[PDB]
RNA sequence: AGCUGUCAACCGAGCGUUGAUCCGAGGAUGUCCGAAUGGGGAAACCCGGCACGAGUGAUGUCGUGUCACCAGGCGCUGAAUAUAUAGGCGUCUGGGGGGAACGCGGGGAAGUGAAACAUCUCAGUACCCGUAGGAAGAGAAAACAAAAUGUGAUUCCGUGAGUAGUGGCGAGCGAAAGCGGAGGAUGGCUAAACCGUAUGCAUGUGAUACCGGGUAGGGGUUGUGUGUGCGGGGUUGUGGGACCUAUCUUUCCGGCUCUACCUGGCUGGAGGGCAGUGAGAAAAUGUUGUGGUUAGCGGAAAUGGCUUGGGAUGGCCUGCCGUAGACGGUGAGAGCCCGGUACGUGAAAACCCGACGUCUGUCUUGAUGGUGUUCCCGAGUAGCAGCGGGCCCGUGGAAUCUGCUGUGAAUCUGCCGGGACCACCCGGUAAGCCUGAAUACUUCCCAGUGACCGAUAGCGGAUUAGUACCGUGAGGGAAU
RNA sequence: GAGUGAGAAUGCAGGCAUGAGUAGCGAUUAGGCAAGUGAGAACCUUGCCCGCCGAAAGACCAAGGGUUCCUGGGCCAGGCCAGUCCGCCCAGGGUGAGUCGGGACCUAAGGCGAGGCCGACAGGCGUAGUCGAUGGACAACGGGUUGAUAUUCCCGUACC
RNA sequence: GCGAAUUCGGUGAUCCUAUGCUGCCGAGAAAAGCCUCUAGCGAGGACAUACACGGCCCGUACCCCAAACCAACACAGGUG
């Protein structure tokens, strides 16, 4: 949900909170898929493709 | 024993022809003898497998 | 920079008779990663749920052999872990009762 | 401007002009096995060391690195054993495996044919082994030729020619010279003799020594001898090179040239020349080019009438475009309906090309042809012999080339070849090395074409296809 | 210009006849009745009998198999008949270990094998090693529980 | 849900003591493990108590003299 231009300004420690609470949050509705009370769908993609994301910036940042 | 370990000479392979005139194949194998040479002036000997030609030529010092 | 933390491991709760069945008496049955052990489950889960975990006992079940006019097919190959609380008994509730 | 690959749709959710799906380029992540390489292993699964973090009350546990073996550089150490070596320790840099064909170097059948069979053939084939490269190999005369004031490195193609030959003169096999062509680079570089240097090993006459010389002084390139490295110098066939031998002497000056005076080389610097990623030593790098490759975009002209029809893209009649009447699709034969075609336009990045500069190197303390000798011109080599291989040539009178074994020279009034051999003539200059082009092939990618097949055909495979299945396994292998 | 003409190759493939509604329907135990279910019952469910095994035709494993196990559903193909049933089809579920059986312990026959020696090359053996149980070492017992696991879960008491 | 009595004997192993004992020739694995000795390491350390903990990976369903394995079959055969 956010875009890869809006994660260039955050430091690597609140990059990895970031990507922390991510973890996180996909754990929590990976559970509710389980369980049968998670409708949205869309929600587990988008939030992987987060985690995708943050592991590239800071890959990004490690190199260049 | 048929390599030389100083010129790499192998055998050859050829014929061995009868009166018949009956072929069969058969190897030209070179002289290699067991050498037991030195590399230094002092004397510590190495042994090696040097063919004929090679010990003619002094090219091992078997000193 | 890869950064580990629990939840990486384990993955879906079962949700069965059975693991209900053993949810009454304090004990929660979670599918895992399949190259985990009984003391990494056992820290990961006192880590995620804040509980303090008595045993772990694991379980590894092959896939289901589908068939099809194409031929055969199978299923993933799971692991399972039946982790159980102390006695303190402070309940799981991700999974719904 | 629609998307969430597909079989293969249904449900459940969502994204998209704030530019998604899609396409091209460069990157990131990249579990386990596999050369597989920390150790082990029944490939894809078991067990670790060390370092730095994480986490626990602590052990347990986690993350990321790193740890195979050989070969070669460099540094340390030098067993028995003294010199020392073999080895050991460390730090680098490579190697390993795969691949359809084409290349090169080796090993090498049998079925078969000979109307039997053994020489011979098949056939240097099939297969195997070692190694490559984008091509390889070959290549710059120790060649041909034949008395012509002749050709001139190699490779390949056509002939010569099924000829000369060869052959249990059986079945069979089978040239080259010459001649016509593709290409061009009749291309390059060393060794040696001498000169200088540096170092190593045996040495001092330890003293009148070396130095181009005369003068004077000191008194050791150890005097010397030798081997190795480096640099000059040379690079040849009408032989050439070196050593001394001769006239005119041409970019500036300085330093060296046992010492200082004048003279002989070597060396610096600013020139200028000439070349270069080349075979002729390499490397790095800028700048440019409406050069190419890897996505694309545009692109003229019929809603035409009448009629059959479910539907015109059929029939009849009208227009129109055409640098586009290629080919497809669209409800039946469409140049004018769609994609396109002819024709133009387009690249941020990456890669492949040239071109101009930095850069690199060389040449100029210097040129030229003469006049007369000594040295040098690739050594366990050539040649010779024995036993083989291969040449059209099956041992023949058997040259040329070549392997194993034995013996074993000369440096040019030499040595090799010209089908035994000898003499004379002619051609050439072995035992050192590099080398483009013309030639062979297609795993893979792009674009096309077919008097090619059209589902028992064409690939085994239009569909689960190397699948199902059969076999312990190599392997065999469908049907739709 | 031809992949140009089939009736024969114990020819190749596919489809289909003849025998023929014929043989067979796979041991040496053997079934019956009442009721139920259901469209349909010799074959399924329940009861009551009868019979067979009983050093097994019972109980538990290894190897091998691989989901065949349990629950719900099914009845086209398979079952040598029918089938409501099924080891068959479909979906969901089910296998819990410090002590069991292995590894993390150890070696045997043997395998591979750093260096190694041998061999034209390809390779052959092999040292040190390192694997390799069918063997050696090493700590848990009784009861209960599920539709499906049980020295594994729980209960009681232990040991390393 | 509640739940009685459980005492004496006889017989008796192919199982245990037993890796024993006795005979015999055919003359009957290895390694770890354990115990022990020193080399060595060493300023702390040994036994005990109590409490709190860690105990890894793989198999475990089902068949298994069988219509579930080897036999093309729900096969009169085979299987420690
Ligand atoms: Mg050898
Ligand atoms: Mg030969
Ligand atoms: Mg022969
Ligand atoms: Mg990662
Ligand atoms: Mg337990
Ligand atoms: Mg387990
Ligand atoms: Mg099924
Ligand atoms: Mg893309
Ligand atoms: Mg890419
Ligand atoms: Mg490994
Ligand atoms: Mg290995
Ligand atoms: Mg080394
Ligand atoms: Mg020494
Ligand atoms: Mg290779
Ligand atoms: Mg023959
Ligand atoms: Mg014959
Ligand atoms: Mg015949
Ligand atoms: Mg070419
Ligand atoms: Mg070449
Ligand atoms: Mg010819
Ligand atoms: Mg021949
Ligand atoms: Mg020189
Ligand atoms: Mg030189
Ligand atoms: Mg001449
Ligand atoms: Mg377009
Ligand atoms: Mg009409
Ligand atoms: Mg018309
Ligand atoms: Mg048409
Ligand atoms: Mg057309
Ligand atoms: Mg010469
Ligand atoms: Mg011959
Ligand atoms: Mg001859
Ligand atoms: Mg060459
Ligand atoms: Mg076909
Ligand atoms: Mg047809
Ligand atoms: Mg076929
Ligand atoms: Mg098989
Ligand atoms: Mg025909
Ligand atoms: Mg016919
Ligand atoms: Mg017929
Ligand atoms: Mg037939
Ligand atoms: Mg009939
Ligand atoms: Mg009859
Ligand atoms: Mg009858
Ligand atoms: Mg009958
Ligand atoms: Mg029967
Ligand atoms: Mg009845
Ligand atoms: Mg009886
Ligand atoms: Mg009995
Ligand atoms: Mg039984
Ligand atoms: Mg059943
Ligand atoms: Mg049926
Ligand atoms: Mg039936
Ligand atoms: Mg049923
Ligand atoms: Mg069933
Ligand atoms: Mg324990
Ligand atoms: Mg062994
Ligand atoms: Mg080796
Ligand atoms: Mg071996
Ligand atoms: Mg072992
Ligand atoms: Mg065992
Ligand atoms: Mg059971
Ligand atoms: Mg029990
Ligand atoms: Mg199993
Ligand atoms: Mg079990
Ligand atoms: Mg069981
Ligand atoms: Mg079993
Ligand atoms: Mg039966
Ligand atoms: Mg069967
Ligand atoms: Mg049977
Ligand atoms: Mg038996
Ligand atoms: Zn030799």
């Amino acid at each position: 949900g956010t875009t890869p231009g809006e994660l260039r300004e955050l430091t690597d420690d609140e990059l990895k909170d970031k990507l922390r609470e991510s973890k996180e949050e996909l754990f929590n509705l990976r559970f509710q898929m389980a369980t049968g009370q998670l409708s949205n769908n869309r929600r587990l993609r988008t939030v992987r493709q987060e985690i995708a994301r943050v592991y590239t910036v800071l890959r990004e940042r490690e190199l260049g | 024993a048929a390599v030389c370990d100083i010129c790499g000479k192998g055998p050859g392979f050829g014929k061995s022809v009868s009166h018949s005139h009956r072929r069969t194949s058969r190897r030209w194998n070179p002289n290699i003898q067991p050498v037991r040479a030195v590399t230094r002036p002092g004397g510590n000997k190495q042994r090696i497998n040097a063919c004929t030609s090679c010990i003619k030529a002094g090219k091992v010092s078997r000193a | 920079a890869t950064i580990t933390d629990p939840r990486d491991i384990i993955l879906a709760p079962v949700i069965s008779e059975k693991s209900y069945g053993l949810i009454e008496d304090n004990v929660y049955t979670f599918v895992v990663h399949p190259d985990s052990n009984k003391t990494q489950i056992k820290i990961a889960i006192e880590k995620i749920f804040d509980v303090k975990v008595d045993s772990v006992n694991t379980a590894n079940r092959q896939g289901k052999r589908k068939r099809t006019r194409t031929g055969f097919g199978k299923r993933k190959s799971t692991k399972r872990a039946i982790v159980k609380l102390a006695a303190g008994s402070k309940p799981i509730d991700l999974f719904g009762a």
